[PDB]
RNA sequence: AGGACCGAACCGACUAAUGUUGAAAAAUUAGCGGAUGACUUGUGGCUGGGGGUGAAAGGCCAAUCAAACCGGGAGAUAGCU
RNA sequence: CACAGGUGGUCAGGUAGAGAAUACCAAGGCGCUUGAGAGAACUCGGGUGAAGGAACUAGGCAAAAUGGUGCCGUAACUUC
RNA sequence: AAUUCCUUGUCGGGUAAGUUCCGACCUGCACGAAUGGCGUAAUGAUGGCCAGGCUGUCUCCACCCGAGACUCAGUGAAAUU
RNA sequence: GAUGUCGGCUCAUCACAUCCUGGGGCUGAAGUAGGUCCCAAGGGUAUGGCUGUUCGCCAUUUAAAGUGGUACGCGAGCUGGGUUUAGAACGUCGUGAGACAGUUCGGUCCCUAUCUGCCGUGGGCGCUGGAGAACUGAGGGGGGCUGCUCCUAGUACGAGAGGACCGGAGUGGACGCAUCACUGGUGUUCGGGUUGUCAUGCCAAUGGCACUGCCCGGUAGCUAAAUGCGGAAGAGAUAAGUGCUGAAAGCAUCUAAGCACGAAACUUGCCCCGAGAUGAGUUCUCCCUGACCCUUUAAGGGUCCUGAAGGAACGUUGAAGACGACGACGUUGAUAGGCCGGGUGUGUAAGCGCAGCGAUGCGUUGAGCUAACCGGUACUAAUGAACCGUGAGGCUUAACCUU
């Protein structure tokens, strides 16, 4: 279970082919504050979906 | 497999995971809202709202019953005393899911799981 | 579900009566001897029911000639003709499975006296 | 001959009049409408497609409310398509029934069987476990062997080993038909026909005669 | 270093135990 | 469902009181035996003044199992001990003159005449 | 009373499984032998290499032993690679 | 090695127990310096199992099983 | 036979069936009397065989509970080439 | 400057010099049962006692218990009994150290898979505008075993004894697919009993720990020992074989012309995958119809307005699942949790009262609790929007609208 002989930086870089990161793009706008958040959470000040929720 | 089969082992043994959703729950009904993982956020509905619904009729049997689980008297108290007539025209979904992100050390995803009042 | 349920509950038999676990039965059954058809009795001590509306069961233990006959019956099934509960046992549990390894004076169980 | 689109209901039990136990599955089979019917002038082969059940409007796509609308007919579960036998001859927008299986005596059912996972060797081919105990070193449950020495010198195709059980189509030939009733809707095969409750369920009149 | 490790070798790999210290 | 090594009970006057089925027939890698099968055993003990002797192999026919029967609609028969009535190699309708304990029905097939005459019970 | 019996500490190591780039250059887990004796242990001391010591296996003498380790003869020699 | 190892002495609570065994606890001390999920094959450590019961295998290896106090009773052989 | 090559010698017992085991025969290749012969109660983590009990050891595997294996975040080797 | 050894297990795979099943010639072939030879490799081809054994002998089966190749297949799959390390002993050889292709007891089996292969499952681009579906089937894989009984019929055959071809049906064994209705197993997420101890101030009732403490039952799910199904029939081309007509060779002759039968072998028929079948196919449906610059003037790039069908993304999830993938759903909502009723399981809760000196019994009470199950219910979570994807699709030739 080891390798004979060296992989290449080309097979190597074809290994890395998939672990790109897809980028998240889908930031939703709050209706009240008009602040950035992810979608489905919270905000940084802290609302969701319009009305008020917890604090800080 | 898995097929139909409910309830997040949640990388536990069944007492500590019996110990632990008493101890969440027992938080819950006393400070009305916590920060937990999602999973144990969603988990925690299971077991705090079968004790609001226990605690919609008093009695010293549902007493008993309440005492039985989470195993506190203050607990029991506010169950029996404040939760119970405050929910007592909602017919469940006594709590409510709210996620906030993620966390510092563990990329765990977090959520905030309180009541729907909360008297706050 | 409803389909499944609705179709079952009308081959369910509406008259079998009420009896518990300890309760000696005689079970008659309906055999095929040949081109005879021909009830023959099978009396003994339930020791486990199951209930599942048509897919109910009972077991039913008895000592014949040396040694212990259990015969689970299908509840809603037509080869059953009659179900006579004679004596009425005393017991605190649902299966009496723990009678497969008692035999004799010590396999006796109580009547359920009120 | 052409078939029906059923949704397995479960499994349940017929008690005959002399006391037999037959073990029945349940398909409801709804209207059977066709969408489509298929010649050698513009298809090619002589078929029809058929749809079952109905579906939310919000959710069906434009290209598939044309389909559906082109015909008239209210929009399905799915579409299904059967090959003809060249004595039948049907129009868009017959319904099927299911009072066509009062005389087939026989039926083929074809469903997708239940997903097991990635499923091992013992499970998936009936392979023989090994040793429990008497030496046995990290290998009860493993395949064993997959090949010779150094002549092939590699596995060959075909082989049987781990991976994907289930969840893939499957046929179960030759079950006698109990009862037709229309009424309900309803099949009732003897047997056990593939899939979980609540699964599209294609029944043919048998072939094996 | 200096743990053995074949049935007889002066350095080989083998789960054994007698022959092995490299 | 019996198989090889099994000690049965011995369900007739023959001599013999417990046998091991050493073969069950009718097939090649047939596994077990139910209530209509054939099987072939050995005498391991038996009674000093009985028709067979410790140690001859004959052949038996199982009439009681402990695993029970199957009938038409769903209902098994479970004894509480495994039995057979011994046979003989060559000429049927057995050694014995007696059956200790019923039998089930599926004896009834034109060749165990004698042991569902004979039986008390079934 | 007893190189007595059973059994913890304690001294060992019979079997299995794990581990085998180990948690560990010899262990862990579960069972196991002795356990008032020819027992075991702390602390100090003596025996030194063809020598020691050995209820003896060529065993042990600082993870090394059919002749320790370090320095020197020494850049031994090598018809071999 | 912030290493499942090794390392002499002294102190020696409660309940149950013959006991410094063991089980649960007190005083006291810890939760063992990566977590969060999911709940595939397979590996490890365990629990249960129809009918049969050593048919397994080099071999009953491993598991299962026995298990305590009081009393009744106990063979061949023997250096008594 | 811890010894016997031919050899799984022959007879008997145990088994449905016994190259092992126990008894005996003597044709001791190649036992033999303190480099001891033959017995021998007790003892043995000693060797061979048989039986009762008991069992997933097996027919033939099934499910469940935890720790890894898989995914995500942090750190981050190794043999080989 | 290492290609690990016999035997066993697991997993195989090929050859035919075929063991059974299938076809046929000859028979000192009456029948049954054989003997021999030709064809045929589709499928199948035993469990134990002994021994490390391969083998062999034995016992009981079986339709039959095939013979070989595959590093005497198979240790980066397992074992380690044999054997060829170190201990010890016997017999023998040797003065001895020791030795024996003689014997006996004991004796550590590593590897986290880079590439090929193989089993699975995905991402990207392609398929010429984009998209959502349903297919066609070039090709490939799975399967293919057989007993016994009954009828034909105690008929044909035969001194008797015995006992069929062909054909039909039923019931099995072994294997395989599916499944959970039944019967069971499991069910550390449900109920109950009980031992020791600690705690909740205490009694009472509980909870924690002791392998789930030890058990007893058991829902759903999974599952076999449970129960449904399958192996086909038919066709086409054939092998050995049987021929018809028929010359060469006035006859004869199965062959040279021609024509007809003929087997589990081959092509189909049954099942499954399958257009990356780059030879990239077909069919149905949907959507996109606005203008300006620059120059190496074309299948060019840039700019404004536009952002369609659809897709992903996110969330609630699933009898789908390692992850991706696939399926349901997102307020015009039953997708999941909760709730309500039920079902199931356990077995008559606690509290109070009566009886008993007390353990405890009895009534309220088939009570209370009840997971994954069933049927309902918007109470909670499934947010308006954003993101990708465009703006009519090349050239040549032929034919129709319109011979």
């Amino acid at each position: 279970a080891v390798q004979q002989n060296k992989p290449t930086r080309s097979k190597r870089g074809m290994r890395r082919s998939h672990d790109a990161l897809t980028a998240v793009t889908s930031l939703s706008v709050d209706k009240t504050s008009g602040e950035k958040h992810l979608r489905h959470h919270i905000t940084a000040d802290g609302y969701y979906r319009g009305r008020k929720v917890i604090a800080k | 497999m898995r097929h139909r089969k409910s309830g997040r082992q949640l990388n536990r043994n069944s007492s500590h995971r019996q110990a632990m959703f008493r101890n969440m729950a027992g938080s819950l009904v006393r400070h009305e809202i916590i920060k937990t993982t999602l999973p144990k956020a969603k988990e925690l509905r299971r077991v705090v709202e079968p004790l609001i619904t226990l605690a919609k009729t008093d009695s010293v049997a549902n007493r008993r019953l309440a005492f039985a689980r989470t195993r506190d008297n203050e607990i029991v108290a506010k169950l029996f005393n404040e939760l119970g007539p405050r929910f007592a025209s909602r017919a469940g979904g006594y709590t409510r899911i709210l996620k906030c992100g993620f966390r510092a050390g563990d990329n765990a995803p977090m959520a905030y799981i309180e009541l729907v009042d909360r008297s706050e | 579900s409803n389909i499944i349920k609705q179709l079952e509950q009308e081959q369910m038999k509406q008259d079998v009566p009420s009896f518990r676990p300890g309760d000696t039965v005689e079970v008659k059954v309906w055999v095929v001897e040949g081109s005879k058809k021909r009830l023959q009795a099978f009396e003994g001590v339930v020791i486990a029911i199951r209930n599942r509306g048509l897919h109910s069961a009972f077991t039913v233990r008895k000592i014949s000639n040396g040694e212990g006959v259990e015969r689970v019956f299908q509840t809603h099934s037509p080869v059953v003709d009659s179900i006579s509960v004679k004596r009425r046992g005393a017991v605190r549990k649902a299966k009496l499975y723990y009678l497969r390894e008692r035999t004799g004076k010590a396999a006796r169980i109580k009547e359920r006296l009120n | 001959m052409i078939g029906l689109v059923g949704k397995k209901v479960g499994m349940t039990r017929i008690f005959t009049e002399d006391g037999v136990s037959i073990p029945v599955t349940v398909i409801e089979v709804e209207a059977n409408r066709v969408t489509q019917v298929k010649d050698l002038a513009n298809d090619g082969y002589r078929a029809i497609q058929v749809t079952t059940g109905a579906k939310k409007a919000n959710r069906v796509t434009k290209p598939e409310a044309g389909h559906f609308a082109k015909a008239g007919v209210e929009a399905g579960r799915g579409l299904w398509e059967f090959r003809l036998a060249e004595g039948e001859e049907f129009t868009v927008g017959q319904s099927i029934s299911v009072e066509l299986f009062a005389d087939v005596k026989k039926v083929d059912v074809t469903g997708t069987s239940k997903g097991k996972g990635f499923a091992g060797t013992v499970k998936r081919w009936n392979f023989r476990t090994q040793d429990a105990t008497h030496g046995n070193s990290l290998s009860h449950r493993v395949p064993g062997s997959i090949g010779q020495n150094q002549t092939p010198g590699k596995v060959f195709k075909g082989k049987k080993m781990a991976g994907q059980m289930g969840n893939e189509r499957v046929t179960v030939q030759s079950l006698d038909v109990v009862r037709v009733d229309a009424e309900r809707n309803l099949l009732l095969v003897k047997g056990a026909v593939p899939g979980a409750t609540g699964s599209d369920l294609i029944v043919k009149p048998a072939v094996k005669a | 270093t200096c743990a053995r490790c074949d049935s007889x070798s002066r350095c080989g790999a083998x789960g054994k135990x007698s022959g092995x210290a490299s | 469902m019996i198989q090889e090594q099994t000690m049965l009970n011995v369900a007739d006057n023959s001599g013999a009181r417990r046998v091991m089925c050493i073969k069950v027939l009718g097939g090649s890698h047939r596994r077990y035996a139910g209530v209509g099968d054939i099987i072939k055993i050995t005498i391991k003990e038996a009674i000093p003044r009985g028709k067979v002797k410790k140690g001859d192999v004959l052949k038996a026919v199982v009439v009681r199992t402990k695993k029970g029967v199957r009938r038409p609609d769903g209902s098994v028969i479970r004894f509480d001990g495994n039995a057979c009535v011994l046979l003989n190699n060559n000429s049927e309708q057995p050694i014995g003159t007696r059956i200790f304990g019923p039998v089930t029905r599926e004896l009834r097939s034109e060749k165990f005449m004698k042991i569902i005459s004979l039986a008390p019970e079934v």
